[PDB]
């Protein structure tokens, strides 16, 4: 299977700096690599499509970049409702995999 | 839009299967794709599997052959079978479009002796 594997793990930022978050894959995924947000007893929310698509009614703040096997999800200017868990996501091959997450904390 | 609603049992014993359902409202499940993906306690997300429009489907092989997905066309409603459960298997359970944009609101199974 592919290993997504997400570093660090946990990110303490202040409110109005900006962060990068990695997920790196184990083999080449192409752009097939997708960015969730996860708060509290809700579903995963869609941020970032392959790779680098924006999609509608996510904050202009959140972009994608990378291929192959090395992405990165940008926030500009980290909001207090942007923090909470972090997860890429393959869709290259079966079976599909999910990084381990990276929690952004309010340092 | 689409909504997806799962409904089932809260708890089951191990060995038990547990069974979900899916209920879709607002797009047909003969076009397109649609997946089961679970969330476990400790935060941590697993793609279970996913059935196509022509009704083929593909399991993660961390199930080991426990899993079956099936579909009732006539109702929009597809299901999710997992046999013999642990307490490895507590865990939110997710119905969504294949997407992304979709998802379930979500239901907590709990396995307990």
């Amino acid at each position: 299977d592919i290993v997504l594997t997400q570093s660090p793990a946990t990110l303490s930022v202040t409110p109005g700096n900006s962060v990068s978050l990695s997920c790196r894959a184990s083999q080449s995924i192409g752009n097939n690599l997708h960015w969730y947000q996860q708060k509290s007893h809700e579903s995963p929310r869609l941020l970032i499509k392959y790779a680098s698509q924006s999609i509608s009614g996510i904050p202009s703040r959140f972009s994608g970049s990378g291929s192959g096997t090395d992405f990165t999800l940008s926030i500009n200017s980290v909001e207090t409702e942007d923090f909470g868990m972090y997860f890429c996501q393959q869709s290259n091959s079966w079976p599909y995999t999910f990084g381990g997450g990276t929690k952004l904390e309010i340092k | 839009d689409v909504q997806l609603q799962e409904s089932g049992p809260s708890l089951v014993k191990p060995s038990q299967t547990l069974s979900l359902t899916c209920s879709v409202t607002g797009d047909s499940i003969t076009s397109d794709y649609w997946s089961w993906i679970r969330k476990f306690p400790g935060n941590r997300l697993e793609y279970m599997g996913y059935v196509s429009y022509s009704g083929s489907t593909y399991y993660n092989p961390s199930l080991k052959s426990r899993i079956s997905i099936t579909r009732d066309t006539s109702k929009n409603q597809y299901y999710l079978d997992l046999n013999s459960v642990t307490t490895e298997d507590t865990a939110t359970y997710y119905c969504a479009n294949w997407d992304g944009d979709y998802w379930g609101q979500g239901t907590l199974v709990t396995v307990s002796a």
